[PDB]
């Protein structure tokens, strides 16, 4: 009979049966969505979005939620930390129960036409066989499609009709959801351009509307229906896959450099955040503001909000992680708790020393302080018969400005070493350890996940364009080659073209 | 009113083998992945 | 009656004339002291 | 069979080939040699000289390290060798 | 086969199966209409590049 | 520059002595 | 050592000791390890591309094939007909029995060299 | 407002056209003389 | 060791679940 | 109960030599 | 009878060198990749870009030139000749690394090309496209470890660079930073490799050894027609040997043949997958309970362990002149060493 | 003792390996190139010890 | 709560090895038919 990974081709010539197939599908697929989110209810600790925001608890779909606006719960707290909110039914518990009622409408729409296959509807009045007319549906789906993104982006992201979506400051410390007005302008393009996102589902969206409306009405010319094999489902299944993989490799780049809908407040920070000393550079800035002001360092560094000293630190970089470190990041260095304070290193000569970062690259790194210029000045050597540079021997100690070790120094080399080795991450803070058993091991964030799994799953979708763009080309021969092949057509010399007979001597 | 697009499967004792060698094998490199 | 100038003839040229004149380059670099 | 070309056990045992390609091949190599005899294999590609990677007294590789001011930082090097 | 209500009212949607435009029809034209979004991909993809720089255009988290 | 004529003078000569062996059968080689 | 980690240690220590990678020897076990699994695929590939119709679609094309059948299932002329145009006419083998020793040839003599 | 980079592109931009344009007029012509013969 | 304590069960669901549907396939092709 | 598992695998892969030498589908000339 | 067509009868002109519509993309394109390799590496130098000589003309020999990778500080520039970083300067471009990027993009649209060959012959000619199919596990390689690796990285400078020491010193990055070996992914792929090299001497071999005696002479080449219908080998005899030396055999032509593609294809797109993992760093470099019980128990060691003490040497031993765009500074005192070395 | 410095290298999956971690251990240093029987040890305690299965695998 | 981990091991083996079972069993009765 059929081998095993032929099954489903007995949907290839029965449109009620392919309809049935696909509504389990989408009821599969509503159902997960819906049961992801209630199970991260379930496990979300809402009380601080500080220090233990979503991305820190591995949220996959929670952020997906509050990105186009919904941001409460029926127990009153939203992720914005507003407490006594009343979100109405659109909470994240009325999304997933909607999804989960959405799921079980599906499955017996299913069930309905898998039992009904035999519908008049699908054979077509000429010749009485089961038969679709593709172009005219890629002309209705299309007209769809153009309707629902120009409302989407004409009515939900403007707040005409709607909430917006999340928007936030350069460096993640304010977002919230707000309406979006369209930038038209060449800015639209830029993706960290919000409103390039609300001018682009206005304008695509009349276009395919447009296009919609041309796919209805005129025919596809003979030529392109007959090398695109028009009349056959194969072909559409080629060419959705090939779409479905562009779009794939597309949402895996813009999740891992980031853009103006993978806030880092929703899915974490990016890797050149850290490559780049994003975050330093604006905490130095402010930094050197206040001192400008007359400011004493220990208000200076006390200005600083704990929010972004905790994204200058590389247990948020992405790039740090595992592919079998499982779980959310505080699984790894714990549950952060508080910013101990900026960590100022002296040697015994007073000069302010500087700890050299750990670069994602590596997993351990040696600690090594150098002075403005770039001088090693100290370190904590291997070898200690020969060392020039130890902390003992250059006198180093470690003062807090701001945190919780605010106006505190350390001299005694053990600890002064042991705050040394936690300043190669950037910032220092307070973990809770205990109470998720953490193992002290980098996880990377659901921006890591979410960019590794498009990623993969584009690459293989890319095999499969090929394998079934293949079989809608050469399904004349898919079950072997003619018994009575000609060795004139296949050998040199007797046909002026290849392949075509007609062009003999 | 049956449906005429219906076909049996077949899977033969060699595919088994087959089939069964794989996962096993394979369960048995990402076992230690799992465990960790 | 052969044709003296094919695809062929472009394809073999396109390739030979590069190698021999990289092979006179390479030829005199052996004799570049420091 | 055969597509129509001549044969190239034809061609190279014959005598007009070995006419035309007895100039051309010795021509081919000749210039290439002189392409870098001349030092102009130098000029065009950017490669240094054994006496232009460092300045005299100077040990630091003249690594770019700005993509948009690349070109004027190398053009700054090469003039520190004068 | 099996006649519904929304089967009948559909029915016209799913008629003309296996009907082309003779020729090349429109195939010129969407020709045009593929070069052209080339050209739109190019520039949307080099200025994410930073390959092509555009006066108001700023492409970082700082917009 | 004097060193650009150089390297091309031993193609240029290389070019017209194969294109003067073999004018005749080439200008044979019609449509 | 007799272990999967093992295998990796003693091949981390070889290269430290006696560069490996640049000994021409090893270069020539990984052109017939690489060469192998090219030819491995290039073979079944092209064997499979010209399987004679034996089958309907609803069957596995394997049952086409019987157990000591006097006849071929493929059709090497068309293979070479094939790959002659993939790459060039001479480039392709239409002599199974020197096609088969060319690749039995390449991967043991590649790894004899690596041995 | 036409930048560096805009004249660099839209250069790239007509670069690729005369390759584009310059290889199929070569191809064209030729095979309109080439032709195929049909009996 | 101080291993995943849902290794065990990710283990055994990846051998039982696939095994099973091949033993599936083939006791029903035996008996037709 | 990590060990256990290894080795379960294992002898399970040994079981399955057994049965794909001694009982399997014997070739026939057809 | 349009230009279409016309042209499309001279494109598909049965000649030495087979052209196609796909030879319009295929040819230009791979012979610049070629050819800007051979130019790089005979004259075109790394040092702005890495501190490295590369070509021929600096005193470098076959195994050690290469066109390198561009600096750090070009990102995932596309370092077009007429763009913001080179402005079409051809001298600055080669000191850049444009002629990587120049490489390694007309060699993608290169591979796109012959693939698109493998299809069109095969439709031409009127066999499956098998061939065409299992030349997508080439591709998934290249597209994963020299575009999808870097671009997740900080910058091309990390992809490999295009030489023979230079791609050695990529395999040896990836043990002392990815730990790569230990990647199942890899696993399979190297399973896939060696099992595609085994079952070619393998099949090879047992035909060789399986000849029916076609003819009298000694060489047993010449006893084969290419248009026979009878088999070359037995099939029966192959069986009943490999049956009583290893317990199995093959029994299906068609079965055995659609194995030797599916083995290394299948291995070259499993260790495609785990490359774009290490694009993130989303590496199998730790066992979390090994590590655990190491650092309480100072007397627990296991082959684990002992290569990460190499991975640890490896990294800090190459990293200052491999990174040089960091200026790492290790003085002596920090570098990890064993007694005595 | 692979390496003849009594520093034991443990292989085997009950001593807190797993599949990809274990290994017989290679025979120790100490050995050389000398023949290792199990009969030529005092016990299979130190034959254990010193890596006496590898040389008899 | 505390519970007993290896509860969803024997819970989830409970379940399936008889499920599996009964339906072996009733696909190899079908395909007789
Ligand atoms: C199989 C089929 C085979 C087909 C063969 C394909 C042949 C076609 C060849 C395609 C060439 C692709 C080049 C893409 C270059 C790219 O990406 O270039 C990268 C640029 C992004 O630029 C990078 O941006 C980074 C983030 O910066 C941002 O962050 C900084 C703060 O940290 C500052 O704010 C900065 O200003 C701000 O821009 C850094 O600055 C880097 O240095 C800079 O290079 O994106 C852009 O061009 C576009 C980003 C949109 C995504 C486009 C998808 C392409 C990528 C898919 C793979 C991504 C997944 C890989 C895994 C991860
Ligand atoms: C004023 C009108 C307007 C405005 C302001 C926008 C604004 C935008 N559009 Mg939209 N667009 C419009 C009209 C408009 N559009 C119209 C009328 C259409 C036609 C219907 C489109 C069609 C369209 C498409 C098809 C796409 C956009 C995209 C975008 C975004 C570009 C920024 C970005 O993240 O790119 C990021 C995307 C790119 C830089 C291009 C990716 C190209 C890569 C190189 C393809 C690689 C393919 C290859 C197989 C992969 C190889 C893998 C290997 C290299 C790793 C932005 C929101 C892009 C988007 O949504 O991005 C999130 C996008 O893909 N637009
Ligand atoms: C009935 C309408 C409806 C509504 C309002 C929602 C709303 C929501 N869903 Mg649900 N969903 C629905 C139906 C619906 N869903 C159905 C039917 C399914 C089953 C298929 C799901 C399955 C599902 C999953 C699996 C998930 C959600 C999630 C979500 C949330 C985020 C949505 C998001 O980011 O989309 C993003 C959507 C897109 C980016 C659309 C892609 C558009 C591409 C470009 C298509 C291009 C092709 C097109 C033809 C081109 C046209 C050309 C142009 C010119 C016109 C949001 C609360 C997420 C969540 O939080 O779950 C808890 C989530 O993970 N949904
Ligand atoms: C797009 C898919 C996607 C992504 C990106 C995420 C991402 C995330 N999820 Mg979610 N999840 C998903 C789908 C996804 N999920 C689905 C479909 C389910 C239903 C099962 C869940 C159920 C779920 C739970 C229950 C939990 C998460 C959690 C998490 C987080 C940690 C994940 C982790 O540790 O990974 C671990 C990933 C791996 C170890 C990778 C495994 C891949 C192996 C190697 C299999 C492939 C081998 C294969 C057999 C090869 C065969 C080869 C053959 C051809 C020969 C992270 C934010 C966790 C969290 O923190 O929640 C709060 C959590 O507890 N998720
Ligand atoms: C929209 C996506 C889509 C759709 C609708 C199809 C549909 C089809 N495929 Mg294609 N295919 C796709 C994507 C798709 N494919 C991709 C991405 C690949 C590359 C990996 C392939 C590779 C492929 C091959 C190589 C073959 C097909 C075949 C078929 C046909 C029979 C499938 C069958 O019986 O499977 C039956 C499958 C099973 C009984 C079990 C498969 C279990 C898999 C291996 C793991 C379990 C997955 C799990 C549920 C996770 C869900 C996936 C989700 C996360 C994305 C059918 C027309 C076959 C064909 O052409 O027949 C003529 C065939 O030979 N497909
Ligand atoms: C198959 C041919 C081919 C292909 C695919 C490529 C591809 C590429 N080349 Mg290469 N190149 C080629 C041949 C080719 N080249 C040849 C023959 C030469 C020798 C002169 C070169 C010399 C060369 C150099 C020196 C460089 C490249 C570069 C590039 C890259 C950037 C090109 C770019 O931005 O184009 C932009 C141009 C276009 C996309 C063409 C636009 C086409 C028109 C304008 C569309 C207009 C629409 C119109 C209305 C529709 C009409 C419809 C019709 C029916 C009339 C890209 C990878 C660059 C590179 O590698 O950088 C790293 C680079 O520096 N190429
Ligand atoms: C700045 C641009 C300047 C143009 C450079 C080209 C750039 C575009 C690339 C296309 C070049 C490939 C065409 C090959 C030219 C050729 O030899 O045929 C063109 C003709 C005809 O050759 C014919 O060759 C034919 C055999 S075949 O088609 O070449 O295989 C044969 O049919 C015929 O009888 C014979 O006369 O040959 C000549 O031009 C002789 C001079
Ligand atoms: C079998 C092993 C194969 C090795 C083959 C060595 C040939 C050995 C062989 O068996 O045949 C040798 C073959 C015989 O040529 P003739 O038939 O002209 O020779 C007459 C002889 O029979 C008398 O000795 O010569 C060639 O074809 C040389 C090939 C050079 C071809 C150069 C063409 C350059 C084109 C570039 C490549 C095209 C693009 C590639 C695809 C992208
Ligand atoms: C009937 C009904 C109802 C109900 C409903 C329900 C109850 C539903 C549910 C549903 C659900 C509850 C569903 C779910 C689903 C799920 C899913 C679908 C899953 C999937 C998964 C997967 C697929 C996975 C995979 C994987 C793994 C496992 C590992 C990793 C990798 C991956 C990810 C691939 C109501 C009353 C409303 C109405 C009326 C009727
Ligand atoms: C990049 C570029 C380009 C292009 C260029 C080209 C196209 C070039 C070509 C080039 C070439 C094309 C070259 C060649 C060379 C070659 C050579 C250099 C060779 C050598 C060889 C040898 C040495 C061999 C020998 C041997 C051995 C070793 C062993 C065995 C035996 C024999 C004899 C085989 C252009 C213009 C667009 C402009 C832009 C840039
Ligand atoms: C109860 C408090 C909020 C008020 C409810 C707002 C009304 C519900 C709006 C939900 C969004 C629906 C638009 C999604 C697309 C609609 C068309 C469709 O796809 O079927
Ligand atoms: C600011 C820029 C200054 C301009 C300097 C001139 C550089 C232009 C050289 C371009 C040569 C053609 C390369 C691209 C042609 C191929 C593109 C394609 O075929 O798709
Ligand atoms: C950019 C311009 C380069 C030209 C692009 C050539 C693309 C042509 C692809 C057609 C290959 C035909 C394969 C399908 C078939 O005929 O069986
Ligand atoms: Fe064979």
């Amino acid at each position: 009979g059929l081998p095993w990974y032929r099954v489903h081709t007995v949907l290839i010539n029965d449109p009620g049966r392919l309809i049935a197939a696909h509504l389990m599908h989408t009821a599969l697929v509503a159902g997960w969505a819906g049961s992801m989110a209630l199970y991260e209810l379930a496990t979300f600790d809402p009380s601080d979005p500080v220090l233990n925001p979503m991305w820190r608890q591995g949220m996959f779909v929670l952020p997906f939620m509050a990105r186009l606006g919904v941001t409460g719960s029926w127990s009153g707290w939203s992720i914005t930390g507003e407490t006594g909110i009343d979100p109405g039914f659109w909470s994240f518990e009325g999304v997933a129960l909607a999804h989960i009622v959405l799921s079980g409408l599906l499955f017996l729409a299913a069930c309905w036409h898998w039992v009904y296959w035999d519908l008049e509807l699908f054979r077509d009045p000429r010749t009485g066989e089961p038969a679709l007319d593709l172009p005219k549906m890629f002309g209705i789906h299309l007209f769809l499609a153009g309707l629902l993104c120009f409302g989407f982006g004409a009515f939900h992201l403007t707040g005409l009709f709607g909430p917006g979506m999340w928007v936030s400051d350069p460096y993640g410390l304010t977002g919230s959801v707000q309406p979006v007005a369209p930038e038209w302008g060449p800015d639209g393009f830029n993706p960290y351009n919000p409103g390039g996102v609300v001018a682009h589902h206005i304008a695509a969206g009349i276009v395919g509307i447009i296009a919609g409306l041309f796919h209805i009405l005129v025919r596809p010319p003979q030529r392109l229906y007959k090398a695109l094999r028009m009349g056959n489902i194969e072909t559409v299944l080629s060419s959705s896959i090939a779409a479905v993989f562009f779009a794939a490799f597309v949402v895996a780049g813009t999740m891992w450099y980031g853009s103006a809908t993978t806030p880092i407040e929703l899915f974490g920070p990016t890797r050149y955040q850290w490559d780049s000393s994003y975050f330093q550079q604006e905490i130095n800035r402010r930094v050197q503001a206040s001192l400008a002001s007359g400011a004493t360092l220990e208000e200076a560094w006390s200005a600083i909000p704990e929010k972004l000293a905790f994204y200058d630190y590389i247990g948020n970089n992405p790039a740090k992680g595992g592919l079998f470190r499982t779980g959310p990041m505080n699984k790894g260095d714990g549950i952060a708790q508080a910013w101990k304070g900026h960590a100022v290193f002296r040697n015994k000569e007073g000069e302010e020393l500087f700890v050299r970062r750990m670069p994602a690259f590596f997993e351990s790194f040696p600690v090594i302080l150098t002075d403005k210029n770039g001088v090693v000045k100290a370190d904590i050597p291997f070898r200690r018969a020969e060392s020039k540079y130890s902390f003992e021997q250059q006198g180093v100690t470690v003062s807090f400005y701001g945190g919780e070790l605010n106006g505190q120094t350390f001299t005694d080399p053990p600890t002064v070493k042991s705050y040394a080795r936690k300043a190669i991450f950037g910032e220092i803070f307070e973990f809770d350890t205990e109470t998720l058993n953490s193992d002290g091991i980098f996880r990377t964030s659901p921006r890591g996940w979410f960019t590794f799994a498009h990623a993969v799953f584009a690459l293989l979708f890319f095999f499969g364009h090929i394998w079934h763009g293949a079989r809608t080309l050469f399904r004349d021969v898919f079950s072997g080659i003619d018994p009575e092949l000609s060795p004139e057509q296949v050998e040199w010399g007797f046909y002026q073209k290849v392949g075509d007979v007609t062009t003999r001597r | 009113e049956p449906n005429p697009n219906r076909q049996p499967v077949e899977l033969n004792r060699t595919s088994l083998y087959l089939g069964l060698l794989l996962i096993l094998v394979l369960a048995l490199l990402f076992s230690s992945y799992f465990f960790n | 009656s052969y044709p003296i100038f094919t695809v062929r003839w472009v394809a073999v040229h396109t390739l030979a004339v590069p190698t021999i004149f990289f092979l006179g380059a390479i030829a005199a670099m052996q004799f570049i002291q420091r | 069979g055969t597509t129509g070309e001549r044969p190239f056990s034809d061609i190279i045992t014959s005598v007009r080939y070995w006419v035309i390609h007895s100039i051309t091949i010795p021509a081919l190599f000749i210039a290439g040699w002189l392409f870098v005899s001349t030092g102009l294999a130098y000029d065009v590609f950017g490669t240094p000289r054994p006496d232009s990677y460092y300045a005299q007294e100077q040990r630091s590789i003249p690594l770019v390290t700005d993509r948009f001011e690349a070109k004027q930082q190398v053009e700054t090097f090469l003039e520190q060798l004068k | 086969a099996r006649r519904t209500w929304l089967g009948d009212i559909l029915r016209p949607l799913n008629s003309e199966y296996g009907k082309v435009a003779p020729g090349w029809g429109t195939t010129p034209l969407m020709a045009v209409f593929m070069g052209l979004f080339l050209v739109f991909l190019l520039i949307i993809l080099e200025i994410y590049n930073s390959t092509l720089i555009l006066d108001g255009v700023n492409v970082s988290w700082k917009a | 520059d004097w060193r650009v004529l150089v390297v091309l003078l031993p193609v240029l000569l290389a070019a017209g002595w194969a294109v003067r062996n073999i004018l005749p059968y080439a200008v044979k080689q019609v449509q | 050592p007799l272990g999967i980690s093992g295998t990796f240690n003693f091949m981390i220590v070889f290269q430290a000791e006696h560069n490996i990678l640049m000994h021409p020897f090893h270069q020539l076990g990984v052109a017939g390890v690489f060469g192998g699994a090219l030819f491995c695929a290039m073979h079944g590939s092209l064997v499979t591309s010209s399987l004679i119709r034996e089958t309907t679609e609803t069957e596995s094309a394997n049952y086409g094939y019987k157990f000591g059948q006097e006849e071929e299932t493929y059709n090497i002329v068309a293979a070479h007909g094939y790959f002659g145009r993939l790459i060039f006419q001479y480039a392709s083998f239409n002599n199974s029995r020197s096609l088969h020793f060319f690749l039995a040839a390449w991967p043991v003599v590649g790894v004899w060299f690596t041995a | 407002t036409i930048t560096p980079s805009l004249k660099g592109f839209f250069i790239g931009l007509l670069s690729g056209a005369v390759v584009l344009g310059l290889t199929f007029a070569v191809l064209i012509a030729i095979s309109q003389i080439d032709k195929v013969q049909r009996s | 060791m101080e291993v995943n304590q849902l290794g065990l069960i990710a283990t055994a669901l990846f051998v039982l679940v696939p095994s099973v549907f091949l033993i599936i396939l083939y006791v029903q092709t035996e008996s037709q | 109960m990590e060990t256990i598992t290894y080795v379960f695998i294992f002898a399970c892969i040994i079981a399955l030599f057994f049965f794909a030498i001694f009982f399997r589908e014997p070739p026939r000339i057809t | 009878r349009g230009w279409f067509d016309i042209l499309d009868d001279w494109l598909k002109r049965d000649r030495f060198v087979f052209v196609g519509w796909s030879g319009i993309l295929l040819f230009p394109c791979a012979y610049l990749a070629l050819g800007g390799w051979l130019t790089g590496t005979t004259f075109v130098t790394s040092w702005y870009t890495h501190g490295l000589a590369s070509s021929y003309l600096e005193g470098c020999n076959f195994l050690t030139v290469a066109v390198s990778t561009p600096a750090n500080s070009m990102g995932h520039s596309l370092l077009l000749l007429w763009g913001p970083e080179a402005q079409g300067d051809f001298t600055r471009w080669c000191q850049l690394g444009g002629l990587w990027t120049f490489i390694a993009l007309h060699g993608a649209f290169g591979l796109i090309g012959f693939m698109l060959r493998q299809f069109e012959i095969a439709r031409l000619v009127g066999v499956r496209p098998y061939n065409a199919i299992a030349f997508s596990a080439p591709i998934a390689v290249f597209v994963s470890v020299f575009l999808i690796y870097p671009l997740g990285q900080s910058s091309w400078f990390f992809a490999p660079s295009f030489g023979v020491a230079a791609i050695f010193r990529f395999l040896l990055f990836f043990q002392g930073f990815h730990n790569w070996t230990l990647n199942p992914f890899h696993m399979m792929g190297v399973a896939g490799v060696l099992g595609g090299a085994l079952l070619c001497a393998i099949h090879g071999a047992t035909v060789e050894n399986t000849l029916f005696q076609d003819g009298e002479g000694a060489s047993t080449f010449r006893a084969f027609n290419p248009t026979q219908a009878e088999e070359t080998y037995s099939m029966v005899t192959a069986n009943r040997f490999w049956s009583q030396i290893f317990g199995i055999a093959f029994s299906n032509k068609r079965w055995l043949h659609f194995f030797m593609l599916f083995v290394p294809v299948t291995g070259l797109w499993m260790s495609a997958i785990g490359v774009v993992g290490l694009a993130l760093n989303l590496r199998s470099y730790d066992f979390i309970s090994q590590e655990i019980r190491a650092a309480e128990d100072p007397e627990f060691e296991t082959f684990y362990t002992k290569n990460l003490l190499l991975n640890e040497g490896i990294r800090a031993w190459m990293a200052p002149q491999d990174q040089p765009h960091e200026n790492f500074v290790f003085p002596e005192e920090v570098l990890p060493r064993g007694n005595a070395l | 003792d692979i390496d003849g410095i009594r520093e034991p290298v443990s292989g085997s999956l009950l001593y807190g390996n797993n599949i990809i971690t274990g290994a017989v251990v290679p025979s120790s240093n100490a050995i050389g190139l000398h023949f290792y029987p199990i009969w030529e040890a005092a016990s299979l305690d130190e034959w254990l010890y010193n890596g006496g299965p590898y040389q008899l695998i």
